């Protein structure tokens, strides 16, 4: 698991 | 969520799909982190976001993991700086 993976915006 | 409507999608889009059904569950576990764990969750084969989709377990297993991961990452890169 990548602690730097972008973050999931909800849209 | 069907892998047939997985399959009607662009690999990115995917994800996106997936995601946008994760996102609310993740977000109900942990409020803070939801987009980054999400986000973290993500990365992983889509076969496997499925089943964590339709095992409520098998996906806190998994946030429990990211969680535990994404905490020590950042309590470390503040204990480095401070």
């Amino acid at each position: 698991l990548n602690p730097n993976a972008k973050e999931f915006v909800p849209g | 969520l069907t892998a047939s409507m997985l399959a009607s999608a662009p690999p990115q889009e995917q994800k996106q799909m997936l995601g946008e059904r994760l996102f609310p569950l993740i977000q109900a576990m942990h409020p803070t982190l939801a987009g980054k764990i999400t986000g973290m969750l993500l990365e992983i084969d889509n076969s496997e976001l499925l089943h964590m989709l339709e095992s409520p377990e098998s996906l806190r297993s998994k946030v429990d993991e990211a969680v535990a991961v994404l905490q020590a990452h950042q309590a470390k890169e503040a204990a480095q700086k401070a």
